């Protein structure tokens, strides 16, 4: 995260923290007590699959305080449509082994019904993005865990705003814009699979997933998030399904 | 109407024929008799912060 602040311990306790071999890897979002949502995109180089890690109720990497709890992922499941190497549809779906014990350092982020999304979320200006990722564009990472506020763009609005490079990433239907073009702040590498969180009367919901960006906070740039609206049937539908053998599933998508 | 303001429900709305409206709660949460607001069933509802919640 690049020009926010530390997410106060447990008031972003629906975050999670995913470790591959004990490394950092990205972050994710619980749902329920065993699923979390992360990015497609964060499990392309993974070749040990047993190795993944999801951890809840963390805030700062240097010190174990008890709040932590750490599961393995049983199974990570990715739209069919996500092809390796790009962005488009960068939405994973994870089941953990067994369920995590919700405290008031553990708790799950709504995952909001399609229309309620679309014609009511949508429209919500500023929302919460967070994440241990990169404080800066080519920076460290962070040790406790950091949280921005950030505006919603219009793709098309994002489109003729954003200085037009060459070979960057279409912005589909699936994705949208989020963040500030004057190069001050906005999400990063390591952010991936965190949480774009919506407030609306009272409650917060999963409107977006970090996805991608040029550079972190690059003038002229929006950060663009993976627009979890389009994948809430395909998620309930998943979240319904008995596990199967195997980590890596991939699933039609729609 | 749902379309319109969220139909005045606090989460989930439902359309049906005619000027008929249900809202819909979350699991985790119960409508309440004024049939828009919704209020929790379970410690710890999705959605919210119990740091926060308890101040
Ligand atoms: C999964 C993640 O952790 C990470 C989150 C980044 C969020 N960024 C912002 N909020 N600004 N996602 C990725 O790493 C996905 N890829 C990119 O963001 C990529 C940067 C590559 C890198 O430096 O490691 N940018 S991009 O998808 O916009 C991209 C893609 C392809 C080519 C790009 C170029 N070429 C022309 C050199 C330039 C700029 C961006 C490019
Ligand atoms: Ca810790």
């Amino acid at each position: 995260i690049v020009g926010g602040k530390v997410c106060p311990k447990g008031e972003c306790p629906w975050q999670v923290l995913l470790l591959v071999n004990g490394a950092q890897l990205c972050g994710g979002t619980l749902i329920n007590t065993i699923w979390v949502v992360s990015a497609a995109h964060c499990f392309d180089k993974i070749k040990n699959w047993r190795n993944l890690i999801a951890v809840l109720g963390e805030h700062d990497l240097s010190e174990h305080d008890g709040d932590e709890q750490s599961r393995r992922v049983a199974q990570v499941i990715i739209p069919s449509t996500y092809v390796p190497g790009t962005t488009n549809h960068d939405i994973a779906l994870l089941r953990l082994h067994q369920p995590v014990v919700l405290t008031d350092h553990v708790v799950p982020l709504c995952l909001p019904e399609r229309t309620f999304s679309e014609r009511t979320l949508a429209f919500v200006r500023f929302s919460l993005v967070s994440g241990w990722g990169q404080l800066l564009d080519r920076g460290a990472t962070a040790l406790e865990l950091m949280v921005l506020n950030v505006p919603r763009l219009m793709t098309q609005d994002c489109l003729q705003q954003s200085r037009k490079v060459g070979d960057s990433p279409n912005i589909t239907e699936y994705m949208f814009c989020a963040g500030y073009s004057d190069g001050s702040k906005d999400s990063c590498k390591g952010d991936s699979g965190g949480p774009h969180a919506t407030h609306y009367r009272g409650t917060w919901y999963l409107t977006g997933i970090v996805s991608w960006g040029q550079g972190c906070a690059t003038v002229g740039h929006f950060g663009v998030y993976t627009r979890v609206s389009q994948y809430i049937e395909w998620l309930q539908k998943l979240m319904r399904s008995e596990p199967r053998p195997g980590v890596l599933l991939r699933a039609p998508f729609p | 109407i749902c379309v319109n303001e969220n139909g005045g429900c606090e989460q989930y709305c439902s359309d049906h024929t005619g000027t008929k409206r249900s809202c819909r709660c979350h699991e985790g949460y119960s409508l309440l008799a004024d049939g828009v607001s919704c209020t929790p069933t379970v410690e710890y509802p999705c959605g919210k912060i119990p740091i926060l919640e308890k101040r």
